[PDB]
């Protein structure tokens, strides 16, 4: 037994779903099989992109032209740094940029 | 699950994978001695109702459809078992007063 | 699972929990936002930082050595040699189950060895911005004028002070 | 930047997903106590005024002992719940305080405590059940790579900025600012003497302006 | 979080944030279920 969960996209996107089974392995149950359980439905995809919908286990689902693929997911862009003993980076040039932060301050005064 | 007609993008949890079992396997001890049931209620004497008797029964098989199909029992009220379902279990030891 | 914990396997059982109504979703559901927000809180302590940074194989830092805390390329495992230490000090059919973290222990390596190169290779700038290379030495001048204390401190005890950190 | 933050507050409705969030699981939690009415808990029924109608005081005080039993564990759950959101709420505002205190009312000079980049200032905006920050940070955009050297020989003597970091274009050397590049000539108005050059590590030779020599000269 | 951030990303001039001392730069360390830090603190030792 385990847990049945299901990745979809929204549903004015389309109506396609991808399955997991939680915890188990794909014997009893484009199949892909995962730390997280056993995936069905979903392709796999060696390329890494950005996490969109979670699974589990480094692993993220997204719906990209069209079909629902797996992945692992991507830490960010790889950037080396030009280290060395008598090298210095310094700005020459900048830029204002605003930022927008949102945070709760009030919950909703229910009397029961 | 969500009790919505429409679905927003993520992962949800709806249910849970079983697998349903197709066999049925029931095992008893296979002894074929009849139980002395019958010595115990047709009996042709009763004790005292302070000298009550104490019967132990032990390695029978009783059927017990018998209490059910007499009608010349005015009182029969099982408490802490169903007496229908009885032939399908099995007991450690028996005591009939 | 709350049907298989209080429930499993009998249909009268079922029955009367479903008329004590949502009980049962309503603990499933407090359970699903625990498991997402333990991720989002791995996600906020550790993903604070847009790109993977990597060390130079040059490990001339002016004395200071790394080498115990930055990953060890031999192990199949990104790690260093403290965080084995720290990894290795740290020690069912009722319906329970426990969901794998979104990110396990390799990512989260990875993403420990890109601050510590980021870091150790540019100051604060990775973090402010881009990041801008900066020599060590300079990078703990900055640090010992930040504290109130002249460069020419570390820049006449700059080998005392790579002693009595690797010490 | 603020026009640019005006279209994505237009066009992103998603932007406000924590208030959103948390106005829905509001909703939930009321729709969930709301709910919970229909359920039986066991008696014959789940409308008070039924079981009144129908039965007899010495069973329908069992049944309403029944529901109400049930209806106070539903109650009281929904309090927990209650009492938990308040206090991440109560931990939001206090952050919030906090944050505006710290970042509107003065210049934080804590990093990534007012958004990402050297802070400004920050301004908040009003918000249903909730505060809006719209922090202005300074962040760099063009960067160059330059030879550097920690200390100068002038004289046998070790020659450290006051502020900033020497820097070489190929040529010629130059003290800068930190975080930004602005060339200047190397004097003794920008730069103190410490020690010599045979201790510090990496030193080289130029030549410092003095600028009292002119001046003793003419 | 906030301690990595203005602890690991900056320079905090808060006391006791990043240990014992004048704080200078830390580093981050991964682990099961939680995050370590080395905090390298600037502290006298031999007064007059
Ligand atoms: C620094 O960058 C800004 C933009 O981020 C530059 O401003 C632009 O300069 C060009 C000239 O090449 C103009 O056509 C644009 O209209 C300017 N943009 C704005 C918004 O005014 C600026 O020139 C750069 N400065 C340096 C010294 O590189
Ligand atoms: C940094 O310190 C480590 C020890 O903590 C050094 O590693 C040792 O290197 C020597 C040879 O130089 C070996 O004999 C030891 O067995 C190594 N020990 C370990 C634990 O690896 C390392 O060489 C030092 N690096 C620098 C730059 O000095
Ligand atoms: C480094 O910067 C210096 C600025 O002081 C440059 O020197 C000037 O170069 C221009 C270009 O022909 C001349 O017109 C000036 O007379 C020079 N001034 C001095 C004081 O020498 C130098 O050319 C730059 N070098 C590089 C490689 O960019
Ligand atoms: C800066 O210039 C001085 C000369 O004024 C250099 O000193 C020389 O050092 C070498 C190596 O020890 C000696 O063989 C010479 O005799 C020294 N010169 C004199 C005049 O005594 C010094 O090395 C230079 N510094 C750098 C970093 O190049
Ligand atoms: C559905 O998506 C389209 C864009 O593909 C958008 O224009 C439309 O408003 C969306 N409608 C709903 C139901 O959200
Ligand atoms: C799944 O079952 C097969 C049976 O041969 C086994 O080899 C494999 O290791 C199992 N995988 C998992 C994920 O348990
Ligand atoms: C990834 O590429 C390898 C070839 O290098 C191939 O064998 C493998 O099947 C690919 N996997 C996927 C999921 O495309
Ligand atoms: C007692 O005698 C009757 C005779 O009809 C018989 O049916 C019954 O089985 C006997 N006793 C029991 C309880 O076995
Ligand atoms: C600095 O030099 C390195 C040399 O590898 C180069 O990769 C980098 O792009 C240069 N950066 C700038 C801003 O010139
Ligand atoms: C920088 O390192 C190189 C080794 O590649 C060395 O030759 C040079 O002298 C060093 N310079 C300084 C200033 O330490
Ligand atoms: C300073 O002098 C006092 C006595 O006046 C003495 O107790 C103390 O130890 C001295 N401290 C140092 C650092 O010499």
């Amino acid at each position: 037994f385990g847990g049945v969960s299901v990745i979809t996209p929204g549903t004015n996107t389309s109506n396609q779903v991808a399955v997991l089974y939680q915890d188990v392995n794909c014997t009893e149950v484009n199949v892909f099989q995962t730390r997280a359980g056993c995936l069905i439905g979903a392709e796999h995809v060696n390329n890494s992109y950005e996490c969109d919908i979670p699974i589990g286990a480094g692993i993220c689902a997204s719906y990209q032209t069209q079909s629902i693929i797996a992945y692992t997911m991507s830490l960010g862009a790889e950037n080396s740094v030009a280290y060395s003993n008598n090298s210095i980076a310094i700005p020459t040039n900048f830029t204002i940029s605003v930022t927008t932060e949102i945070l709760p301050v009030s919950m909703t005064k229910t009397s029961v | 699950t969500l009790k919505s007609f429409t679905v927003e993008k993520g992962i949800y949890q709806t249910s849970n994978f079983r697998v349903q079992p197709t066999e049925s396997i029931v095992r008893f001890p296979n002894i074929t001695n009849l139980c002395p049931f019958g010595e115990v209620f047709n009996a042709t004497r009763f004790a005292s109702v302070y000298a009550w008797n104490r019967k132990r029964i032990s390695n029978c098989v009783a059927d017990y459809s018998v209490l059910y199909n007499s009608a010349s029992f005015s009182t029969f009220k099982c408490y802490g078992v169903s007496p229908t379902k009885l032939n399908d279990l099995c007991f450690t030891n028996v005591y009939a007063d | 699972d709350c049907t298989m914990y209080i429930c499993g396997d009998s249909t009268e059982c079922s029955n009367l929990l479903l008329q004590y109504g949502s009980f049962c979703t309503q603990l499933n559901r407090a359970l699903t936002g625990i498991a997402v927000e333990q991720d989002k809180n791995t996600q906020e302590v550790f993903a604070q930082v847009k790109q993977i940074y990597k060390t130079p194989p040059i490990k001339d830092f002016g004395g200071f050595n790394f080498s115990q805390i930055l990953p060890d390329p031999s192990k199949p495992s990104k790690r260093s040699f403290i965080e084995d230490l720290l990894f290795n000090k740290v020690t069912k059919f009722n319906g329970l189950t426990v969901l794998p973290p979104l990110l396990t222990d390799e990512m989260i390596a990875q993403y420990t060895s890109a601050l510590l190169a980021g870091t150790i290779t540019s100051g604060w700038t990775f973090g402010a911005g881009a990041a801008l290379q900066i020599p060590f030495a300079m990078q703990m001048a900055y640090r010992f004028n930040g504290i109130g204390v002249t460069q020419n401190v570390l820049y006449e005890n700059q080998k005392l002070i790579a002693n009595q950190f690797n010490s | 930047a603020i026009g640019k933050i005006q279209d994505s507050l237009s066009s992103t409705a998603s932007a406000l997903g924590k208030l959103q969030d948390v106005v829905n699981q509001n909703a939930q939690a009321l729709n969930t106590l709301v709910k919970q009415l229909s359920s039986n808990f066991g008696a014959i029924s789940s409308v008070l005024n039924d079981i009144l109608s129908r039965l007899d005081p010495p069973e329908a005080e069992v049944q309403i002992d029944r529901l109400i039993t049930g209806r106070l564990q539903s109650l009281q759950t929904y309090v927990t719940q209650q009492l938990i959101r308040a206090a991440e709420i109560r931990a939001s505002a206090n952050l919030a305080a906090t944050k505006m205190s710290e970042c509107v009312l003065g210049q934080s000079k804590r990093v990534d405590f007012c958004g990402k980049g050297y802070h400004l200032m920050s301004f908040p905006q009003s918000a249903p059940h909730g505060v809006v920050f719209l922090h202005v940070t300074y962040v760099p955009a063009q960067e160059k790579n330059f030879t550097t050297a920690p200390a100068i020989c002038h004289d046998g003597k070790a020659h450290f900025p006051r502020e900033g970091v020497f820097v070489s274009n190929g040529t010629h050397w130059f003290v800068t600012q930190r975080n930004f590049y602005e060339p200047q000539i190397i004097t003794t108005d920008n730069t103190f003497v410490s020690g010599n050059c045979d201790v510090v590590i990496g030193i080289v030779n130029n030549t410092v302006y003095d600028p009292l020599q002119p001046e003793l000269d003419s």
